[PDB]
């Protein structure tokens, strides 16, 4: 099978520059590539065919280039509807894409806003503690959160989700959510969070005493 | 703050009449212009028309002259697109916005979910 | 013109079968090839199958071959996946797609891309019963302070199938509200957190409330979020 | 046994 790697992973630009997209298949495709565009909660939209040839419809801003093993999809000016996911695909043997470009929307820095939320005494006679630490309207997107229990660091035992861009400031936003049994919560009494961002001159931490709450 | 809620798409004859609506909270429109856009598969998002401040008139697209009309019930806060001798290619996902520039240049800040129409057989 | 209407979709138990539908209109459907293409939660786009214009000839990706069976009715304008024998891993939205069927006045030919996608389908393969979530308080204190700054908020936990939506005072709290993307658990169920921030000063006068809906289940909660002192 | 033939018509 033949393997498209696009790069870079996200290009973060301003309305009216030049992007510049990258596609790099593990053997040649002469010309059989395609490029698309994919908004969330919506369908792909073919843009390029036959690695240079403009869709119907696709404003001529959109170009594409290559033959071989590499490839560009250029836009001369960006324009807000661009800000999108892109993806590379091939028909020369069989049917694969790449793994997709993020063209975000670039702002200034913002560091996080940190807030850590205890589990409720309602969960915690149920059997179960969860533990909360919100990273509220940052960026860029990079950040590091990390646990402690008692000064000790964890693993394995916590799961993330980020918002999209918001539609108005352009930030991100993060949930780290910390599982333990109660029978594990109540083992411990210090419960941490602390969190990296390329804003913060140092880590944030936010914490709180079991049963001090 | 403001959410737009698009209802009236739906499947008709060529030939035929549907009427969209565009309903806004948590403003009153009535000091703001409110424009309908389209989207066919695949295309960018097309200007129809839009209804400025009552008495300011209301301003159209080639494509849907002399077939589409755009009207306000400011009481209740809503704006309406009727869609007339409707054709084929008039299948698209339709959207409304609020200009929040008084001065009507356009600032499309707040926009609708989208509602499909589609003009078939 | 083009439009495909994708139908069929929703929760399917491992090892059982699912139809998808693809109804087609504003265009010549017999004439076209036709594919299915997913994309699984957060992952990215892989071609499942093709079919000839008239049926004749029909592809599959090796993980569904055996499995997943493409077939269309011309006469409908609809174009059909069966997907039995199904398992976690097929769980995505699921798109049919025409092959662009491109040629010139030149008698250059072209296809084996995707030039019109339908709205696409959820399958979710999944072998959890539907369930409500758990609704508990995320309670504000001096640890969700910021500034004059407090965070509070819902944790919405352990609810099948997805969605899940939150609101804030029966709605009337929209400002500098962020509600999460679920996160799916080890144990095959859903949890989602939905936070705001607030003037500090109102949380000694303000009441602050969650209304919680997951309509699978018929699930509706109101749960009061009261401040702590941590 | 080509799946990258041409599906459609011409």
């Amino acid at each position: 099978e033949i393997v498209l790697t696009q790069s870079p992973a996200t290009l973060s630009l301003s309305p009216g520059e030049r992007a510049t997209l990258s596609c790099r298949a593990s053997q040649s495709v002469s010309s059989y590539l395609a490029w698309y565009q994919q908004k969330p909660g919506q369908a792909p939209r073919l843009l390029i065919f036959d690695a240079s040839i403009r869709a119907t419809g696709i404003p001529a801003r959109f170009s594409g280039s290559g033959s071989g093993t590499d490839f560009t999809l250029t836009i001369s000016s960006l324009e807000p509807e661009d800000f999108a996911v892109y993806y590379c695909q091939q028909r020369s043997n069989w049917y694969t894409f790449g793994q997709g470009t993020k063209l975000e929307i670039k702002r200034t820095v913002a560091a996080p806003s940190v807030f850590i939320f205890p589990p409720s005494d309602e969960q915690l006679k149920s059997g179960t503690a969860s533990v909360v630490c919100l990273l509220n309207n940052f960026y860029p997107r990079e950040a590091k959160v990390q646990w402690k229990v008692d000064n000790a660091l964890q693993s394995g035992n916590s799961q993330e989700s980020v918002t999209e861009q918001d539609s108005k400031d352009s930030t991100y936003s993060l949930s780290s959510t910390l599982t333990l049994s109660k029978a594990d919560y109540e083992k411990h009494k210090v419960y941490a969070c602390e969190v990296t961002h390329q804003g913060l001159s140092s880590p944030v931490t936010k914490s709180f005493n079991r049963g001090e709450c | 703050x403001v959410q737009l809620x698009x209802s009236g798409g739906g499947x008709v004859q060529x030939g035929x009449s549907l009427x969209l609506s565009c309903x806004a909270x948590x403003x009153x429109x009535x000091x703001x212009x409110x424009x309908w856009x389209r989207q066919x598969p695949g295309x960018x998002r097309e200007x129809v028309x839009x209804x400025x401040x009552x008495x300011x008139x209301x301003x159209x697209x080639d494509s849907x002259x002399g077939r589409f009309t755009x009207s306000x019930d400011x009481x209740x806060x809503x704006x309406x697109l009727q869609x007339x001798x409707l054709x084929x290619x008039d299948x698209a996902x339709y959207y409304c916005x609020x200009x929040x520039x008084x001065x009507x240049x356009x600032x499309x800040x707040x926009w609708g979910x989208g509602t499909x129409v589609t003009v078939s057989s | 013109q083009v439009q495909l209407v994708e139908s069929g979709g929703g929760v399917v138990q491992p090892g059982r079968s699912l139809r998808l539908s693809c109804a087609a209109s504003g265009f010549t459907f017999s004439i076209y090839g036709m594919h299915w293409v997913r994309q699984a939660p957060g992952k990215g786009l892989e071609w499942v199958a093709l079919i000839w214009y008239d049926g004749t000839n029909k592809y599959y990706t090796d993980s569904v071959k055996g499995r997943f069976t493409i077939s269309r009715d011309n006469s409908k304008n609809t174009l059909f996946l069966q997907m039995n024998s199904v398992r976690a891993e097929d769980t995505a939205v699921y798109y049919c797609a025409r092959d662009a069927h491109y040629s010139d006045s030149s008698g250059y030919s072209s296809w084996g891309y995707f030039d019109y996608w339908g709205q696409g389908s959820l399958v979710t393969v999944s072998s959890a019963s539907t369930k409500g979530p758990s609704v508990f308080p995320l309670a504000p204190s001096s640890k969700s302070t910021s500034g004059g700054t407090a965070a509070l908020g819902c944790l919405v936990k352990d609810y099948f199938p997805e969605p899940v939506t939150v609101s804030w005072n029966s709605g009337a709290l929209t400002s500098g509200v962020h509600t999460f993307p679920a996160v799916l658990q080890s144990s095959g169920l859903y949890s989602l957190s939905s936070v705001v921030t607030v003037p500090s000063s109102s949380l000694g006068t303000q009441t602050y409330i969650c209304n919680v809906n997951h309509k699978p289940s018929n699930t509706k909660v109101d749960k009061k979020v009261e401040p702590k002192s941590c | 046994v080509d799946p990258n033939a041409n599906p459609n018509v011409d």
